[PDB]
DNA sequence: AAGTATTGATATAAGTAATAAATGCAAATTGC
DNA sequence: GCAATTTGCATTTACCGACAATATCAATACTT
RNA sequence: GUAAAUG
């Protein structure tokens, strides 16, 4: 059976719309089953097996492992029973005057609901999950996460069983739970080993607790592992019965749940959040409230398209994919199966220390070879495990939202957003006939596929029908040939794509094929592209293709220009890196580092990136670092003399996170902070899309700190205690992040208006991908969103949101006593001081701040008279223009933005008749 | 016959690494005199002496002016140390050795092969007479060598395979009430443990009076440290500094296991024996309570505990039919 | 006055050492 | 003001000399 | 922490 078959084999869209249906209906059973968690199957098993071999009265412990897990559960219900009831009888009781007390209630309130049953399959599962987990075998796992796995795993049965009808859970109430409960287990976790007496060397039979706590020693310090008995080792390795409740994330089978709510949505019986917040309190308070409002509807209707567009799996190209597999050597991107790590020989311990360090560091290296080939090994293998059970399902992609808006898939294993052979390997469901214009789009992607996409559209098409002998012939006998795609730059879509070409070309007439191959849309310098609509700027609009023209301009190919030149004069004057780097210089070694440059990649992230690409040559084969270095240098001296206005808006949003980064609130900073005279940064830069989605920026001072747990003290971060924020890090990330932001805003008008026309869209952040026939109306959706997203001034609305959220703020900043505005401070704080009767503080001054804005802000006329006689030091600033220009001791200045940097002069809407600025 | 360089001259030294010298000739004879180096080595002549870290070279200069061994040798790397050394001492009769200490096979090279230094070898029944070592590591960030010297005492590995060698260590004062800590002290860890199983240490000298007060008061007025005021030594910044000195003697116990059952213990240093069995293994605890019929010892804390007890407490481990395997570590 | 509790420091092990020499990215940030 | 100084966009996967360290004790803080 | 992938 083969559903794709099937498909393709039916000749009327009725009857496909027909099958359409019965397919739904009939993996909707699939589709739960595979969804399914293993929470109560597992204990129905282990009933199951106890009872048979129970009733057969001879069994070995082999198959006994579910023997024994069903004696542990019987042993570990009636203590959790106990906690329950303790949990009961100090929660029920109204009276809240502790005696002093070592009972802790504040897990009680988190574990009363209903751990009573179901629990032990949790400790159970995971205890036994996490085996070898991080390395303490020397058996075992770090109490670390041992406490807190089982935590988590408790908190998602919550939240699953709540689905079917305190949000965040604490990390210290999970540790304690994770904690109580490990304990709990090992208590009755018992086992029998027998052993052999030292004395006489007799057989010995004596039962023992099966998990141990304890502590090992790493560099000085302590770790407190918990550890498993040699015979449940043996059992587990044995057996091979992992039986875990969390099943692996995998492609759905059915549409999936549309996104109502910012928990309902993706998976049908798997919940989901809209964003992927890293445990943070903030963002998750914002976007609930946002949902609650109800203004990210659109959002919700761009995930709903995204999401909707089913795919299936390339078997054409699978099949190549699986022979190279099998052949299982070195490959375009697979390394091929290294049986055993070779030991280089060593010299003689006689030998220098220097020598015998590089005769470690030579198997340093080759270790990590061995050890990065087989990594790649293993993703390489998962991906093709799942590639080959899903061939020939109706596969979907449920997606979902970092905090700035991108859009990322659901599965992380099997997706679009993977390398090149993961692209290849998936094609769309639905065919669509490829009409008049199919044909030289399908051409126009093969041609830019091989990355000669700096070409104009008729020069595209002309290399593709040169190369169409090539194309068949490759197509005919991917191996065993020519092997044509293995030159190209992305081998594997180039090879559906010739596979695609090859059948079409075979046929009579191009215009009734019905073709399946995705077409890749994209473009060039997205950041530098959104820089220069935000600023207007024509010079920079005509270099990265936003005005109209006939010949595509190459941002990459002016900064590779640019950096020839500068290792042309380097070479005139001598120097030997010049002289070797001169010519060999090409696109792709600078594309990264372009690319990225407006997305905050610093020097290291430079040197790491052109290093990637250096290596491949091989030129500099040995080691590049310092060619890496200096070449960065040089590109990012080009870089800099090539953008101004780009850089003038990074520069504002920089310094404008940094003033934000270094406020104080009026209101909640007037409560004592334990330190008086050095206040605490409690702010983050907030700012909204124009969809309407909220971002924070997460970045904050996190501090570990011991928790009390009953096993021993856990040295974990809460993040829920707020922190004092990461000011360079906010600095360093407000820009990026509002970039990629606009992009994802991009992304989902986009998406919206495709779904709404009846297009099947699929996007990787640039990239947005449709069948062949559809490219023409994607292209003009494109532009007409880019306009409307465009069309305002985006940095202005920027600006003013900041001065509207953030008006009663103050800053911190420190200024001469030598002037004459800090006199009349002094003057004011002499006599605050007095009428307080104590000496005067930053505290005492927002006290007074705060006071005057209550008169101020009072609606009563006869109020307001108050406030305005009462003058504090925000009272002085209200008449100073320009606070820099008046900028020893630290005083209160009020928070003001700089204004927004000049706004070039350019009609956006030109863009319209542009066909190279997105392709 | 060997001048012993003056306070101007260590003043003119730029780099100390964090090595803390003394430069007082009262002291360094007033130390020897309690310490009666001669009991022990009735032969001046016969006398082998191998020092780390030797420094300025003030304490080497007046010991071999007191003694005159046969061949007196200095283990140092530091450069400007190195200089200062050879222009100070040259033509004297002290031989001057440019090595490091901190390499393991340096004294493997110097004894084994190319035998600048030749020692001599003695039986461990009493103590040596003709090897003796003395050792400078007040330096805060070397203070793990020092372990690594006491370890190396019972693997009989590094040089006491020449026998039992007294030890003249300088440490600096933290370090000394680290391993000089009686039972119930506040400061007693796996170094005191190993320090008493290994050796029998007597505090001969210490700076700083305060610091006296971390000590106990029974095994102080015993000792009786050479107390010196604080700026006779020339790095003023540092802490305190200490002298012990190290005789190793014999013991019988199998050093792995008592390594691994005092190291499992004294993670927990206050929680009753009563439960703290359980960390040794599994059933530790279950087993140790059938084995033990003493209620004193069941309650004690590690911390109390003696080393006669530690090693019953290793003996019961090892009759312990169902022992893992100390040697996975 | 009686207390009790939350916070902060210090040690732990022992060859991925230390200290000074070395070197490089610079810059936005953190000590005095 | 001055010297040093420690990092610097998002998402995902695999792997490991090993990754969120823990026990105890005193000093400050709070409550009655 | 190491490596890789994507933008
Ligand atoms: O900088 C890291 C590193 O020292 C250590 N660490 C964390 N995870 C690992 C690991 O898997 N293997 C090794 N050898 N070392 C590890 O902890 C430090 C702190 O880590 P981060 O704060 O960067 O957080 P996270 O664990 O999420 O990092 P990463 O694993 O994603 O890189």
């Amino acid at each position: 059976i083969n559903f794709f078959e099937i498909y393709n084999s039916l000749p009327t869209l009725e009857e496909k719309k027909a099958f359409e249906s019965a397919l739904n209906i009939f993996n909707q059973d699939r589709q739960k089953v595979l969804e399914n968690r293993a929470t109560e199957a597992a204990r129905e098993r282990w009933k199951h097996d106890f009872e048979e071999a129970k009733a057969r009265g001879d069994i070995s412990i082999e198959k006994n492992l579910n023997v024994k897990l069903w004696k542990w559960y019987n042993e570990m219900l009636p203590l959790v029973k106990e906690e329950i009831n303790h949990c009961r009888s100090l929660l029920s009781e109204k009276l809240s005057d502790k005696k002093g007390l070592n009972k802790v209630d504040t897990n009680r309130l988190g574990y009363g609901p209903y751990l009573t049953l179901i629990d032990p399959g949790k400790m159970c599962v995971i205890t036994i999950l996490e085996l070898l987990k991080l390395n303490s075998t020397g058996e075992g796992m770090r109490t670390a996460r041992a406490v807190i796995s089982v935590g988590k795993a408790i908190e998602m049965e919550f939240r699953s069983e709540q689905v079917l009808k305190k949000i965040l859970w604490p990390q210290s109430i999970r540790a304690r739970i994770g904690s109580v409960l490990i304990s709990m287990l090992i208590q009755v976790a018992k086992v029998s080993v027998q052993g052999v007496d030292p004395v006489t060397k007799a057989k010995v039979h004596g039962e023992a607790p099966a998990f141990a706590h304890g502590y090992q020693y790493h560099n000085g310090s302590k770790l407190g592992v918990l550890k498993i008995h040699k015979t449940l080792i043996r059992q587990l390795n044995g057996e091979r019965l992992i039986a875990s409740v969390q099943p692996q994330l995998l492609p759905m089978l059915v549409e999936p749940k549309p996104w109502v709510n910012w928990r309902s949505g993706g998976y049908h019986y798997t919940q989901s959040t809209l964003l992927r917040t890293k445990d943070s309190p903030e963002q998750v308070a914002y976007l609930k409230a946002a949902s609650d409002n109800g203004d990210i509807d659109r959002v919700y209707d761009g995930l709903n398209v995204l999401g909707r567009t089913p795919w299936t799996v390339n078997r054409k190209v699978f099949d190549v994919v699986s022979q190279v597999w099998n052949k299982g050597e070195g490959f375009l991107d697979i390394p091929g199966a290294q049986d055993e790590m070779v030991l280089p020989p060593a010299p003689p311990k006689n030998s220098d220390p220097s020598i015998l360090r590089a005769w470690k560091l030579q198997v340093k290296t080759i270790a990590n070879k061995f050890s990065s080939d087989r990594s790649n090994r293993c993703d390489t293998n998962y991906k093709l495990e799942i590639a080959r059970a899903f061939l020939g399902e109706k596969l979907y992609f449920p997606h979902n939202l970092d905090f700035r808006g991108r859009a990322y898939p659901l599965s992380p294993h099997f997706n679009h957003l993977g390398n090149d052979m993961s692209r290849g390997l998936l094609i769309f469901w639905h065919g669509k006939k490829l009409g008049p214009s199919g044909l030289k789009w399908l051409k126009i992607h093969l041609s830019n596929l091989f990355g000669f996409d700096k070409l104009p559209l008729k020069d595209r098409v002309a290399f593709t029908e040169s190369h169409l002998q090539d194309i068949k012939d490759s197509a005919e006998n991917p191996l065993t040939g020519d092997r044509w795609w293995t030159t190209a730059d992305k081998p594997w879509q180039a090879l559906a794509t010739c596979f695609e070409l090859n059948e079409v070309m075979k046929m009579d007439n191009p215009e009734e094929f019905i073709s399946h191959q995705p077409v890749h849309q994209d473009g060039t310098c997205n950041g530098l592209q959104h820089y220069a609509a935000l600023g207007g700027d024509v010079e920079g609009a005509t270099q990265v293709n936003l005005v109209p023209s006939d010949k595509p301009q190459d941002v990459y190919a002016h900064v590779a220009r640019l950096v020839q030149k500068r290792l042309e004069i380097a070479a005139e004057k001598g120097d030997e890196n010049a002289k070797i780097l001169k010519d060999k210089i090409t696109r792709k070694v600078v594309k990264q580092t372009v690319m990225t440059n407006v997305y905050g990649v610093t020097y290291v992230g430079a040197t790491f990136q052109i290093a990637k690409q250096l290596s491949p040559i091989f030129d500099d084969r040995k080691e590049s670092l310092d060619f890496s270095k200096y070449l960065t240098k040089h590109v990012f001296s080009a870089i800099r003399e090539l953008f101004h206005s780009a850089h003038l808006i990074q520069d504002w949003l920089g310094e404008s996170a940094k003033r934000i980064s270094k406020s104080i609130r009026l209101d909640v900073d007037e409560k004592s902070f334990k330190n008086g005279n050095k206040p605490d940064f409690m702010s983050s830069v907030i700012w909204t899309t124009p969809l309407g989605l909220p971002i924070v920026q997460p970045y904050r001072e996190e501090s570990k700190k011991q928790v009390e747990t009953n096993l021993q003290t856990v040295f974990i971060s809460d993040p829920f205690a707020v922190n004092p924020v990461n000011a360079r890090r906010q600095k360093a990330g407000l820009p990026p992040n509002f970039i990629h932001s606009l992009d994802a805003s991009h992304m989902l008008l986009s998406a919206a208006e495709c779904g709404k026309q009846g297009l099947d869209f699929a996007s990787v952040h640039d990239s947005y991908w449709t069948h062949a026939s559809d490219i023409d109306t994607m292209n003009v959706v494109l532009r007409e969103q880019f306009i409307k997203l465009h069309e305002v001034d985006l940095v202005l609305r920027l600006k003013e949101e900041f001065d509207q959220r953030y008006k009663n703020y103050v800053k911190i900043g420190k200024l001469k006593r030598s002037t004459d505005l800090a006199q009349k401070i002094i003057r004011i704080r002499k006599d605050l001081s007095r009428k307080l009767g104590r000496s005067t503080t930053l505290a005492d001054e927002i006290y007074f701040e705060k006071k005057r804005q209550e008169l101020l802000n009072s609606p009563l006329i006869e109020d307001r008279n108050v406030g305005e006689k009462m003058v504090t030091t925000v009272s002085l600033f209200e008449d100073i223009t320009d606070l820099d220009a008046l900028e020893g001791m630290s005083v209160l200045l009020p928070l003001r933005l700089p204004e927004i940097p000049p706004k070039g002069d350019f009609d956006v809407t030109v863009l319209r008749n542009s066909q190279y600025f997105f392709s | 016959s060997v001048p012993i360089p003056g306070i101007k001259d260590i003043s003119k030294l730029k780099f100390f690494y964090g090595f803390k010298y003394l430069w007082n000739p009262t002291v360094y004879n007033k130390i020897f005199d309690k310490l009666d180096l001669t009991k022990t080595y009735k032969h001046p002549e016969e006398l082998k002496v191998l020092d780390l870290y030797p420094g300025v070279g003030i304490q080497s200069a007046i010991f071999y002016n007191k003694y005159c061994p046969r061949q007196y040798s200095l283990l140092e790397k530091r450069s400007s140390l190195y200089k200062f050394l050879n222009a100070k001492f040259e033509g004297s009769p002290l031989q001057i050795l440019k090595r490091d200490p901190y390499d393991w096979s340096t004294y493997s090279n110097l004894i084994d092969e190319e035998r600048i230094f030749v020692p001599e070898v003695q039986s461990s029944d009493h103590i040596n007479d003709k090897f003796l070592t003395v050792a400078n590591v007040t330096g805060e960030g070397s203070e793990g060598l020092i372990m690594q010297w006491l370890s190396c005492i019972g693997n009989k590995n590094w040089l006491y395979r020449f026998g039992k060698v007294k030890m003249l260590l300088w440490m600096p004062s933290t370090t000394a009430r680290k391993l000089l800590a009686r039972p119930g002290m506040h400061s007693r860890s796996k170094c005191s443990v190993v320090r008493e199983a290994f050796t029998d240490t007597k505090l001969i000298a210490i700076s700083d009076a305060n610091e006296l007060k971390g000590f106990d008061s029974q095994c102080i007025e015993e000792w009786d440290p050479i107390l010196f005021s604080a700026a006779e030594i020339w790095p003023t910044k540092g802490k305190p500094i200490a002298l012990v000195e190290m005789d190793p003697i014999d013991f019988d116990f199998d050093v792995d296991n008592w390594d691994y059952v005092t190291r499992h213990l004294m993670i927990l240093k206050r929680t009753p024996l009563n439960t703290v069995m359980d960390s040794l293994g599994h059933g530790g605890q279950q087993y140790f309570n059938s084995r033990i019929t003493d209620k004193d010892l069941l309650k004690k804390c590690p911390i109390d505990l003696t080393n006669d007890e530690f090693i019953y407490l290793t003996k019961l481990f090892m009759e312990w039919p169902f022992k893992p395997d100390i040697l996975m570590d």
